[PDB]
């Protein structure tokens, strides 16, 4: 039976391939060739944030486009005031091996976690003024690779056990488990309307998950190796992924196909982080060459570079309003461009 | 021609003053402008660059003052003020080199305790105490320059600090050579011996060549002033001074620049500004 | 009148920065160790000798060591291995001797040594269950490592008294199998410190203390150009 | 042949993915182009916003 | 999507020989190291052979040296395995496996848990 089920799966895969080919009347590169290029983009470092001792693994902008949370391998979260370069909080962690962090959309909570397989949620606004652990979420069997906040009482996480999860913070229990990946899940991205999210994994694939049902809606392939970063397009009908094959790809959720490939002959390093600008015209990606390339998302040309780090550039983000880009690397420095 | 006192054009002294000024200022700016260059080793290199800048500037200034007051009271005063700044700067330079050697010795032979021992507070205390003692010693050694005491208290300090530097670097070399012996005896497997020897030769030879002449001139000044050969030796005191300034240029070249980060910062600084 | 908030923020920075300076003092004086091993490796025994990750702290002669043992992580190591790329050393425990587990250990040592992020991390290598190797050999290696038939013990070997020369050949052959990889790939940036340990041996902690010392010493000597 | 327990799940997921009314690619590409055009002037990282408005300097 | 499909299996008597193959799709074949791994009927996956991107460096487990050879063809994206002088100990399911990251000298790909860049395997009974 096992061989007949494998043949059935291959037949369904062939049907999917044919259905996708049927819709490929034209490529993106054949439509946008009449669109003026963005030109040369020359961002400059405006502020550099110092205070971390170990390599920075995660950074996330708050919803006010003014505060940052960052996590190093020392076991310390720092809240920063991007405008005045001042620090706001410096949270010690139970364990130093933290791989992700997230800033709540309300600004009330900070989440983090890593190799301890536990997502720690810190309450930044307490009556005593001290930052305390409000919840420790446990149940994932692998390392925690990414955390995202839907609301103050709901967090979406991903781990190294090939499973994503939806957690109810107040009760501390897991409510939805998203399975179907075969490799570690590396990065999550939430839709602007936080009804869907997309999950990249160490399988050269990505999945579109429906938050409320727990079902996987689409599976996207096209990358050759492990996917390290994923980011929803501002519109919400597309996402960009980066992988270890030194390629970035734009996928469209409505055509269920790869839409554009961002690559260059001189890039043989992986893409640690991916993010879009407010308008979606620029795509920013961090690499292992200790820099960041700015791509024209509609043309796949390089618009500019962001140089100023001396070790691997692990994280990257853009403010909701769009005034600045923040990056962090393994040299323990967070730099802000504009 | 030993009897005549060799005269070196001031143009050379001023040229070395300005060049060593630029090289040590570039070192100190590269360190201050690179946060990652805040370890005790880099603080001691900074202090060394400061001492070399003071030696070069002060000596060039004195030379300019004498040639401008010659080509054409106050002199007996300004000169004493600079002979004092120069003495303090010299002692500070030697103490800074000794501090670098001691810090490296601590890293090699106290590797697990090092950071506990060499805390930024203790590095600051050490550098401040060294600079204060060197300044006070220079002022006393120049006010009382007409005394065999001071000249017998200077050559002893130099040769004790030379013996200390040579002993520390030789011991670190022997430890490195033992590590070489343990690494080399493996199944799978210049050279490490050559590289080590060349680094000891440079580190000790530059110090000895650039400072031993002037201090031998003071050992002669105290032991054999009237002897014809000691006089012939003592004829090139200005040349000994020149060799002193020559040491300063060499010091950033063999210290601050050996680090890859200071080299990168120096390149970027010289390109941008 | 809004200046009072900026002043408050500066006060906050002063408090935070002072705390960070103290933490930096603790951080740099602490030596972090990663503990890896074979499925039958006595990693638990090594921890005993003194969630998703376990932490053990040691103070050996007033020096603080922080040893991390990989807990219930997935067997796919290629993603969390990158995290431990700035530890003082990686402690890799291999049991000597049903699959060819030793070849798996060699393939893992090979993968960890040649990793693009671990090129500056030394490895302390423990070869365990020496008495089981001795009993098996004196009682077969050629069925996994044919070249063992022509291997001879190095003249500078220092075996323990009472050992059967065939056991010494097996031990040094395995050590050499690891060292050939270590030497072939290394470029003076990191070194392997293989050791032959027993299931019960308290000297292991000293073996670690001394290996970490040697690592730091030769690192600095490399930086000073004396080695 | 125990692995059929997983293979069946894969088959079911593939069937669920097959029955998607995919839109033509050119329409989605035109939609992304139009979206980018609509917000092009509002993008601080694409439009050179004057320094007097830039809060970072 | 990336796929590896093994072929050339079957049953032979001790002392016989087989030629195994592996067809790759969905990735640039010449940029990755390739491996052969075996799954014994009662034992966990075991690494067998490793050929570098160019074929200049070939490694074998000691139990197969002098009996097995491997090669690759970058113009066809095909990986082979010549199995000579076979013994009963060689009965196993053989899988074609690719190291996870391109231009890398280190790879983790013999994991018991589902490895993404591995084929379905072919049964080689001796
Ligand atoms: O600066 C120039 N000479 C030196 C610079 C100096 C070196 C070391 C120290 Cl520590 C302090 C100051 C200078 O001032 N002294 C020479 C050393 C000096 C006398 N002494 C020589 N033997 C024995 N004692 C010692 C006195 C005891 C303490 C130690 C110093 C002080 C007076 C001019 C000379 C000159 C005149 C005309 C034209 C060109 C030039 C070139 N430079
Ligand atoms: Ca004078």
């Amino acid at each position: 039976e096992l061989d007949q089920l494998r043949q059935e799966a291959e037949q369904l895969k062939n049907q999917i391939r044919d259905a996708r080919k049927a819709c490929a009347d034209a490529t993106l590169s054949q439509i946008t060739n009449n669109i003026d290029p963005v030109g040369r983009i020359q961002m400059r470092t405006r502020r550099t944030l110092r205070g971390h001792l170990a390599k920075i693994y995660a950074m996330h902008w708050g919803t006010d486009s003014r505060l940052l949370v960052s996590a190093s391998q020392d076991g310390k979260l720092i809240i920063w005031d991007s405008y005045t370069t001042n620090k706001v909080h410096a949270i010690p962690l139970r364990s130093s091996w933290v791989m992700t962090c997230a800033y709540a959309p309300s600004g009330n909570y900070v989440a983090c976690g890593g190799l301890d397989n536990i997502c720690s949620i810190y309450n930044l606004k307490t009556r005593e003024g001290n930052v305390r652990v409000s919840r420790e979420l446990a149940g994932h069997t692998g390392y925690l690779s990414c955390c995202r906040f839907l609301d103050d009482n709901q967090i979406v996480t991903s781990s190294g056990d090939t499973t994503c999860a939806l957690w109810d913070i107040e009760t501390g229990q897991q409510t939805t488990t998203f399975t179907g990946h075969t490799g570690d899940v590396m990065s999550l991205s939430l839709a602007p309307d936080t009804r869907l999210f997309v999950s990249g994994a160490c399988d050269a694939s990505a999945k579109l998950w429906d938050v409320r049902e727990g079902m996987c809606r689409q599976t996207f392939t096209g990358h050759e190796s492990d996917i390290n970063a994923i980011c929803f397009f501002p519109n919400g009908n597309a996402f960009a992924t980066g992988s270890d094959d030194a390629t970035c790809r734009l996928f469209d959720l409505r055509a269920d196909q790869e839409l554009m490939t961002y690559s260059h002959d001189n890039i043989i390093c992986g893409i640690t982080s991916v993010s879009f600008s407010k308008s979606g015209r620029l795509l920013l990606a961090g690499y292992d060459d200790f820099n960041c390339n700015v791509w024209d998302a509609l043309k796949a040309d390089r618009a500019g570079v962001l140089a100023g780090h001396d070790n691997r550039v692990s994280c990257l983000g853009v403010t909701d309003d769009g005034m600045a880009v923040a990056t962090g690397s393994w040299d323990s420095f967070l730099k802000i461009w504009n | 021609g030993c009897y005549e006192q060799l005269f070196v054009s001031p143009e050379v002294f001023v040229t070395l003053g300005v060049i060593s000024l630029l090289e040590n200022i570039l070192v100190i700016v590269a360190i201050a402008k690179n946060k990652n260059l805040h370890s005790p080793m880099y603080f001691f290199i900074c202090s060394l660059a400061v001492a070399d800048m003071l030696v070069s500037v002060s000596n060039g200034s004195e030379t300019i003052v004498i040639t401008l007051l010659n080509s054409t009271s106050f002199t007996v005063n300004i000169d004493n003020v600079i002979d004092s700044v120069i003495c303090s700067s010299l002692l500070a330079s030697i103490c800074s080199l000794l501090s670098i050697a001691v810090d490296r010795y601590f890293t090699i032979f106290y590797a697990l305790q090092y950071h506990n021992i060499m805390t930024v507070k203790r590095v600051g205390i050490i550098i401040s105490c060294i600079w204060a003692a060197c300044t006070v010693s220079g002022i006393l050694f120049i006010i009382y320059s007409d005394s065999s005491a001071v000249i017998i208290c200077l050559i002893t300090m130099f040769f004790t600090m030379l013996a200390l530097m040579a002993s520390l670097y030789v011991h670190m070399f022997l430890m490195a050579r033992l590590h070489i012996k343990r690494i080399a005896v493996l199944p799978g497997t210049q050279g490490a011996n050559m590289k080590g020897a060349i680094t000891l030769t440079i580190l000790i030879g530059v110090f000895v060549v650039c400072w031993a002449p002037f201090f031998l001139h003071l050992i002669f000044y105290i032991s054999c002033p009237q002897n014809p050969y000691c006089v012939c030796f003592m004829s090139h005191f200005n040349l000994y001074l020149i060799l002193i300034m020559c040491n300063s240029i060499i010091d950033p070249l063999i210290y601050a620049l050996r680090s890859q980060e200071l080299r990168k910062t120096f390149k970027e600084i010289i390109c941008c500004y | 009148d809004q200046r009072n908030e900026e002043k408050a923020q500066r006060e906050a920075n002063k408090k935070i920065e002072k705390q960070l300076q103290k933490d930096k003092q603790v951080y740099r004086a602490t030596h972090r160790l990663l503990l890896l091993g074979a499925g039958e490796s006595g990693k638990n025994t090594i921890v005993k000798q003194m969630s998703g990750i376990f932490e053990t702290k040691f103070q050996v002669d007033k020096v603080n060591f922080h040893m991390f043992d990989v807990g219930a992580q997935r067997d796919e190591r290629r993603k969390w291995i990158q995290c431990f790329n700035d530890v003082t050393a990686i402690i890799f425990v291999v049991a000597s001797s049903q699959t060819n587990r030793l070849q798996a250990a060699l393939k893992l040592f090979d993968s960890i040594w040649n990793n693009k992020w671990l090129r500056d991390t030394s490895v302390i290598l423990f070869l365990n269950k020496q008495d089981l190797l001795a009993e098996k050999v004196l009682a077969k290696i050629e069925d996994y490592f044919p070249e063992f038939a022509r291997y001879t013990t190095p003249e500078d070997a220092t075996p323990e008294p009472g050992e059967d020369p065939r056991v010494t050949r097996a031990k040094y052959f395995i050590r050499d199998e690891f060292l050939r990889i270590s030497t072939a790939s290394g470029d003076g940036r990191h070194y392997c410190y293989p050791h032959f340990t027993c299931a019960v041996d308290t000297e292991n902690i000293r073996r670690v203390f001394n290996d970490c010392r040697d690592i730091i010493q030769r690192m600095h000597l490399r930086q000073y150009e004396l080695l | 042949t125990a692995s059929i327990a997983q293979a069946r799940k894969l088959v079911e997921q593939l069937k669920m993915e097959a029955n998607i009314d995919r839109i033509k690619v050119s329409k989605a590409a035109a939609d992304l182009m139009a979206y980018c055009e609509a917000h092009a002037k509002e993008d601080p990282l694409l439009t050179p916003v004057p320094a007097s408005e830039n809060p970072f300097r | 999507q990336v796929q590896l499909q093994e072929s050339g299996g079957g049953l032979v008597q001790p002392g016989g020989s087989l030629r195994l193959s592996c067809a790759a799709s969905g990735f640039t074949f010449s940029n990755y190291k390739m491996n052969w791994v075996r799954q014994a009927p009662g034992k966990g996956l075991e690494w067998v052979s490793d050929i570098s991107q160019s074929g200049a460096s070939i490694s074998y487990t000691g139990s197969v040296k002098g009996r097995f050879t491997i090669s690759r063809d970058n113009a066809k994206n095909t990986l082979y395995l010549q199995m000579n002088s076979l013994k009963p100990e060689d009965t196993a399911v053989y899988y074609c496996a690719r190291c996870p990251a391109p231009f890398t000298r280190d790879c983790f790909d013999v994991t018991s848990t589902t490895y993404a860049y591995r084929g379905q395997g072919t049964q080689v009974t001796v």
